[PDB]
RNA sequence: AUUCCGGUUGAUCCUGCCGGAGGCCACUGCUAUGGGGGUCCGACUAAGCCAUGCGAGUCAUGGGGCGCCUUGCGCGCACCGGCGGACGGCUCAGUAACACGUCGGUAACCUACCCUCGGGAGGGGGAUAACCCCGGGAAACUGGGGCUAAUCCCCCAUAGGCCUGAGGUACUGGAAGGUCCUCAGGCCGAAAGGGGCUCUGCCCGCCCGAGGAUGGGCCGGCGGCCGAUUAGGUAGUUGGUGGGGUAACGGCCCACCAAGCCGAAGAUCGGUACGGGCCAUGAGAGUGGGAGCCCGGAGAUGGACACUGAGACACGGGUCCAGGCCCUACGGGGCGCAGCAGGCGCGAAACCUCCGCAAUGCGGGCAACCGCGACGGGGGGACCCCCAGUGCCGUGGCAACGCCACGGCUUUUCCGGAGUGUAAAAAGCUCCGGGAAUAAGGGCUGGGCAAGGCCGGUGGCAGCCGCCGCGGUAAUACCGGCGGCCCGAGUGGUGGCCGCUAUUAUUGGGCCUAAAGCGUCCGUAGCCGGGCCCGUAAGUCCCUGGCGAAAUCCCACGGCUCAACCGUGGGGCUUGCU
């Protein structure tokens, strides 16, 4: 009777409406994802927070305090919600500031890949530094202390900036949504 | 099925060992010997994984028949060999000692000490049987025993403490279970937590006795008599955590 | 190659040194453990004869190896503590047959 | 394919209501695979050419009386080694087995000479294609995942020192000159010398030279040489070949004495010899020149008892329809011939040969026979004595069999006969039928088996038509079968003709199949040859036998012949009632 | 996401069932690039049968020998002797039971190895392997004679152990048929002062006693399925007296006394089933499952019985029956894979007859070390999970969501190579070189239900259709092309569980007409019960002590690039019991 690993995204009840649909569709266009299964998983990350929020909104103490308060150093961690935020924040974030906490979308920001699907294949490639680390998953959620620490690694072409591709990046110096 | 056990998964090992349960399969089972399971771990997973002299334990064997290690005063060769609570590991060659005493979390630890108390184990004295000469053996929590006479057969009670020089075993300092006395409990939710004495309560029928203790900062919790574990009339005296 | 030691503690039970140290190859593959060793007993004017190295690892996006290296007192020391697989791979040993 | 078999012990048709015809598909859709008949006891009948299996007799039978059993095909494996586009293909290969000694016992025509070149590297598998010229590197990536991929990877690796004694004798005596003690010398590397000669009583050939050795000497010399050369893997293809019971025994001694930390693979055909000498035997099982499939390690006494039974009960084959049976049952005279060549006296003591009755020789490895039959071809002129009538129509077959003719075997057996093919001839679908050659006609020679050789060569030589055959180890390399439908072929032309015969052989079974008459030689091996007159069978059988001291015990429902044990009560017995070969 | 949608009519509202839509499990079609992690892979049918090999050995510091080193030192070999082989490993047949879980008990018991303490090691004697001579027997196996040792065996005494009787009351305990002291009568009755060194001391050892520990045995309270178309069951059965037996209490067994015990709050019987921690599902309540990891139990073809040992009624030991198979010289002998691999067979339904003791551990050993199909390492496999790939950038054009061309870039993946990695290897990781090459399907396309007023074919045929329904010459519903939608290295089909289902309803359903109020009354158990006062404090509530293993679950923090995974800590879980 025993563990037996669980997937950590959740599909939808139905799989065929059309609102759904449609807003999933703009989503994963706008933020350059290969998978449904991706976004769900995004999806299911801010359920889970809801989940726990509500829970504690509903908890007493001792702990239930422990944890509200690991929620928000947590969140306040991932650069979800700011330092002064409460349960109410929680309940007001969005898939989109998860989304907007990926790696692929802070390299379409920080002027870096001039296209989320050139920011996904310069992750991929081995391009991108996070605090000197490689990282290759443009899934990852950046948190807000690492996200001033991107850059070019230093054995990418990228870096030299003589660099074609570079040039171009940097042609078009440009941040904001993404 | 068939006889006993020679075996112990690592899994279903004791909760107060810092054994990486899941790591690999198997563990160390330990002999019989002074203390129990409960309170005790192997003298392989200390000198392996608690003070890390060995990533292995071909080179702990090693280490241990060569006879750098003691416990109270004596060289122990085998890994198996049970360490249990408040005993005294030393290690002249890098001339340090540690006591084995339980954590707060429940669990077993090393707490590092000096020569002088390195020579000092405090023992529980836990029963007390009438042996032929007309001798008194005292038979105490480290599974040790001592014989005394029928003259200070009074002064040695069951639940009280015998401070004993170890490579010797002489005793000193008879600390006894009074109000006041200074406790330090072994087992239980309050576990490394000590205090003064305060009551005694009884329980008619083979129901435990409970003591209440009060700690330094003034609280006032209960546990049982034998996990109440005395180490100073009025101070710990034996530096405990 | 550049060494940089992070910690180095004795072991007077088994008679060692162990030594725990960074391999920064910017640039560069990951080195191998003849070129370790003799940049290790430079900067630490050890005993090759003696000094054995356990592992050189190399991780994910780095270019900065971890090792692993051990420097005994004799060696017989070494010869008795040490596994001949150990002894074979830094070449003390060639096999036995 | 898998069909159905019926015990016949267990099976009741009165008290079972027909379960099986009832619930089969085949006998509902109207077809008939299982039907009544009175062959049997009123009882079923399983026609395998209509049962698909499936088991539903088998589950419907209250007294479980039915068993699905498997039938071997050329569909379905992995296949190893194709010769040609539509030669001949194998299915899977034995393991050698690092300490223990591995039998190889099959049949003729199957694949074991193949086996041994794969996996002594003479040849490469070519899984699929006969071309497609890869080697060593794909056969490895292939064999992947296997045990037998560390074998060639070592192999392969040249990690592996391995030695070789092949099947044709002849081929390998064309390539070594000298004389036997200096050849030995020079190809020791372990220093047993002394050892193999007191073994296989090499002492009188000691000092004879190889060109003129007899078959089983020659044989004794390359066996011996195999076993001194060092190595980790040591083949022997069809050991007992032109030898002689005791000599064989020794050599199976010689074998498992000396060696005994290596893989040892053996192919021989003579059981007696298999059930000593092997710890395990492979059997391999097929289709003899079409497809070979080999079979689990089965212990040498159950593996041979499978074989004989058909059956083989860990793969649930059955390989053949019916068991081995080990059957039952003046024109020319001359004088006493005195002949010497350099040494080896020899005196032979006259006979007369009636009509076409056949005459068998028996005698130890080193007298007499082949010079016998030499003389008698003519190739050798006596030191005194002839044989009358000379100057008759004669044919021949010697003991130096090996393939040199470049046609088929169709121009074979043309340029030897027209009835050797016309199948208007009674010798046709008599020999070259019974024998499977028809087969083979399409096949070159120099590609063939040593079995299927020998077969050729007796066929030939019994379809020119003449008045003295004279056949030299024509049993050598077939297996029992075989043994015995050749036999009955030679009685049969040689009554039709009624001609005079003189098999020489070691195959007692042969002998007292057919041979109405024998002739024993005695003496001194290698020095003096002292035949006597045509004696009856079964003294000269005892007296073959009261020489070398060797005794056979037959059975009695099959007449397996064993050899019995020295000193054993049954050795004793059977000397002191002189019934040597019971 | 605490959800709805389609279907009874000519239309409507209901009831109600079917279906869709979600997740998980197993088989399965088509398809398939990579890596990592993990408690996955002959469990479902056959606890059916098994070819081969391996899975438990170790000690030369117990003993005498045989051999090799020219001998010394030393090396090897078996044999006797010890220790172990009763663990581990596999499977779930049986079992509805103190088997399991949990709380407790044993003052009613055993415990080799281990620890502490306290003591002791005295005096004799003997045999027999190995070896030597001869063998027998097909094998399996086995005989006779000679010779020899021991940490082998026997004896004697001293200690000690057990019983009984008397009395003293020193010990512990909650409580003495216990321990202890003295005395009586008895029975049983040890030991290796052995071996090695740096030898006058040390090390490893032998026996007894007291305790402990370890591991078990036994007892009890509570707790957890179905069936009344199973209602009476039990005869050593319930109890007692006295015994025997057992390690130990016990109708466990016996002799003799009595008539009890269980049961409608469901006994007995039958059916099914290893139990649990846990798992799946679901908003939860709940429903369901209980192969894989841990704990316990049981079993080793079925059945029955014993030896030896601390411990077995003994998976790799013994005996018999039944049943089957194998070898045989027909006299006899041997085997039962539910160990790892591998096969047969069964089936819809599951891998290699690989590598290594390097880790973890076990056993042996003074130790070094040796062995271990445990374990680890690999490989095979659309087992689960995590991370990714199948290109990206500009300009220009298009039937502009995307494609095509022209130029540029990158190289995760592919190819090759070097180092590290590894027990060795492989993978992985770092680096070099080459090059957009090397890499996308499956289903659907009338509505449920996202997506075609397109085309060609067939023409109530063929076919589709989960349900509704389409199809009989203009078919968006079949087949195909083009297109499009969904998911995407996966997507579909079949079966099963949960959900949907307030179609099992405690939460939370209904019973005039839709399924459903006994024909009516009376009453036993059961359940529900007016108001005040007093008490108790059983339920109930609070607080506190001891327990309810670990893993699993939640959270944070750390380490493998992040993750999955792992660790640290906090919390929860176990129905709870006390
Ligand atoms: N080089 C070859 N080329 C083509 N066919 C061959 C070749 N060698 C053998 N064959 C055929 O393959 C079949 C079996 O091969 P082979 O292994 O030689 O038989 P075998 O098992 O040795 N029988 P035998 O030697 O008689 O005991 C024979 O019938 C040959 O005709
Ligand atoms: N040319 C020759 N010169 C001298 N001696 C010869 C010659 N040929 C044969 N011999 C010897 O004659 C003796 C018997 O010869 P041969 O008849 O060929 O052997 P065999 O008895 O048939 N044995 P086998 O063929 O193995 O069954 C052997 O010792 C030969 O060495
Ligand atoms: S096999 Fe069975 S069904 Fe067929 S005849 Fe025999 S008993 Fe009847
Ligand atoms: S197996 Fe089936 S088809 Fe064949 S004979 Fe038996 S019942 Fe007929
Ligand atoms: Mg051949
Ligand atoms: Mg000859
Ligand atoms: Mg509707
Ligand atoms: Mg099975
Ligand atoms: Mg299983
Ligand atoms: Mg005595
Ligand atoms: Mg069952
Ligand atoms: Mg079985
Ligand atoms: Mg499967
Ligand atoms: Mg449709
Ligand atoms: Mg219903
Ligand atoms: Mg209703
Ligand atoms: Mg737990």
């Amino acid at each position: 009777d025993p563990k037996r690993q669980r997937k950590k995204y959740e599909t939808p009840s139905h799989p065929w409406i059309k609102e759904r649909l449609d807003r999933e569709r703009v989503i994963m266009r706008k933020y350059a994802l290969k998978n449904k299964k991706e976004l769900w998983r995004h999806e299911t990350q801010l359920k889970e927070f809801r989940r726990r929020a509500r829970r504690l909104l509903a908890a007493r103490g001792k702990q239930a305090e422990v944890e509200r308060v690991q929620l928000l150093q947590r969140l306040n961690r991932l650069g979800l919600l700011p330092a002064d935020a409460v349960l109410d924040d929680v309940l007001s974030l969005t898939v989109e500031d998860v989304l907007d906490r990926r790696l692929q979308t802070i390299v379409y920001k920080k002027g870096l890949a001039r296209t989320p699907r050139q920011a996904r294949q310069l992750i991929v490639h081995g391009h991108i530094e996070v605090n000197g680390q490689i990282i290759r998953s443009p899934g990852y959620l950046v948190l807000k202390a690492e996200e001033d620490t991107i850059t070019y690694s230093k054995t990418s072409p990228f870096a030299r900036e003589s660099h074609p591709e570079r040039m171009v990046i940097e042609q078009a110096k440009q941040g904001g949504e993404a | 099925r068939k006889g006993a056990k020679r075996h112990l998964k690592r899994l279903a090992a004791p909760d107060q060992w810092y054994i990486s349960r899941k790591r690999y399969k198997w563990a160390v089972r330990p002999r019989p010997g002074p203390h129990s399971m409960k309170t005790s771990i192997p003298l392989l997973y200390i000198v392996r994984d608690y003070l890390g002299y060995a990533k292995t334990a071909r080179e702990a064997r090693k280490i241990l028949n060569e006879g750098r290690i003691l416990v109270d005063g004596r060289v122990r060769r085998d890994y198996k060999f049970p360490v249990g609570i408040m005993d005294v590991v030393s290690i002249p060659e890098t001339g340090e000692h540690y006591r084995v005493l339980p954590n707060r979390i429940g669990k077993l630890v090393l707490h590092p000490i000096s020569e002088k108390e390195a020579n000092i184990k405090p023992l529980r004295i836990s029963n007390k049987r009438m042996v032929k000469g007309a001798k008194v053996q005292l038979n105490l929590h480290d599974g040790s025993n001592h014989l005394v006479t029928v003259d200070d057969k009074d002064n040695y009670r069951t639940a009280y403490t015998v401070l004993m020089k170890v490579p010797d075993r002489e005793v000193i300092e008879i600390l006894p279970f009074d109000v006041g006395a200074y406790v330090f409990v072994t087992r239980g939710k309050n576990v490394a937590r000590k205090g003064k004495i305060v009551e005694v309560r009884r329980f008619p029928m083979g129901w435990p006795d409970v003591v209440t203790i009060e700690d330094e900062n003034g609280e006032l919790f209960d546990t049982l008599k034998e996990y109440a574990f005395v180490v100073g009339k009025e101070k710990p005296e034996i530096s405990l955590p | 190659m550049e060494i940089k030691v992070r910690e180095m503690k004795e072991n007077r039970l088994l008679g060692r040194k162990e030594i725990y140290f960074d391999v920064i190859h910017e640039g560069e593959a990951t080195p191998s453990r003849a070129d370790v060793k003799g940049k290790l007993v430079a900067m630490l004017d050890l005993n090759p004869e003696t000094v054995v190295i356990q592992y050189i690892r190399s991780y994910f996006g780095s270019r900065v190896s971890r090792g692993y290296a051990k420097a005994y007192e004799s060696k017989e020391r070494m010869l008795y503590i040490e596994p001949e697989y150990v002894l074979v791979r830094d070449g003390i040993i060639k096999k036995e047959e | 394919m898998r069909v159905a078999v019926i015990n016949y012990d267990f099976c009741k048709p009165d008290k079972c209501n027909l379960e099986c015809i009832n619930f089969c598909p085949v006998d509902r859709s109207g077809g008939k695979a299982i039907e009544l008949s009175e062959i049997v006891k009123g009882k079923p009948v399983i026609y395998e050419e209509t049962c698909i299996g499936c088991g539903i007799c088998v589950k419907k039978c209250p007294y479980e009386a039915i068993s699905i059993v498997n039938l071997p095909d050329e569909l379905e494996g992995e296949v190893i080694h194709r010769y040609k586009v539509n030669g001949f293909k194998l299915f899977g290969l034995p393991t050698p087995k690092n300490n223990t000694i591995l039998g190889v016992l099959g049949k003729n025509g199957v694949g074991k000479t193949t086996v041994l070149k794969i996996l002594a590297g003479e040849i490469i598998p070519n899984f699929g294609d006969p071309n497609s010229k890869v080697g060593k590197d794909e056969v490895l990536k292939r064999f992947r995942g296997k045990e037998i991929y560390n074998y060639f990877k070592e192999l392969y690796s040249n990690e592996l020192k391995i030695v070789h004694k092949i099947q044709y004798v002849e081929y390998a005596s064309k390539f070594l000159k000298g004389t036997v003690n200096e050849i030995l010398t020079k190809i020791d590397e372990r220093g047993k010398k002394d050892e193999v000669k007191e073994l296989l009583n090499m002492t009188n050939l000691w000092n004879k030279d190889a060109n003129i050795l007899s078959g089983g000497g020659l044989q004794r010399l390359l066996v011996a040489a195999s076993l001194l050369r060092e190595a980790d893997v040591y083949i022997f293809d069809a050991p007992s070949s032109y030898l002689d019971v005791r000599e064989r025994m020794n050599m199976a001694k010689a074998i498992r004495e000396l060696l005994k930390n290596k893989y040892v693979i053996v192919v021989d055909h003579d059981l007696i010899v298999l059930d000593y000498l092997t710890d395990l035997i492979h059997i391999i099982y097929g289709e003899s020149s079409v497809y070979g499939r080999v079979s689990k390690s089965y212990a040498a006494r159950v593996g041979i008892n499978n074989f004989l039974k058909g059956y083989l009960p860990a793969e649930n084959m059955k390989i053949r329809p019916d068991e081995i049976k080990f059957m039952l049952k003046t024109k020319m005279k001359w004088t006493k011939i005195i002949k010497k060549l350099g040494d080896f006296q020899l005196v032979v003591d006259n006979g007369e040969a009636k009509e076409g009755e056949i005459i068998g020789i028996l005698g130890p490895n080193g007298i007499g026979k082949t010079t016998f039959a030499r003389i008698l071809v003519g190739e050798i002129t006596a030191d005194e004595g002839s044989v009358t009538p000379e100057k008759q129509i004669l044919s021949y077959k010697p003991q130096r069999i090996f393939p040199n003719y470049d046609g088929t075997v169709q121009q074979y057996l043309e340029n030897a006969s027209k009835d050797a093919l016309s199948t208007s001839s009674w010798f046709f679908e008599e020999v070259t039928k019974r024998l499977n050659l028809h087969r083979l006609l399409e096949s070159n020679v120099n590609d063939l088996s040593g079995g299927e050789l020998q077969k050729l060569y007796i066929a030939a030589t019994l379809a020119k038509e003449a008045d003295l055959y004279v056949l030299d180890a024509p049993s050598s390399y077939l297996d029992v079968e075989e043994r015995y439908i050749v036999a009955k072929a030679i009685k049969r032309v040689t009554r039709e003709r009624k001609a005079v015969t003189f098999i020489i052989d070691h195959d007692l079974s042969i002998h007292d199949y057919i041979a109405d008459r024998i002739i024993v030689f005695k003496g001194e091996p290698e020095k003096a040859g002292l035949a006597t007159s045509p004696v009856t069978l079964k003294t000269g059988m005892n007296e073959f036998l009261r020489e070398l001291e060797v005794t056979f015990r037959r059975d009695a429902e099959t007449g397996r012949p064993r050899v019995n044990k020295i000193g054993s009560y049954l050795d004793r017995v059977q000397k002191e009632r002189g019934d040597y070969y019971s």
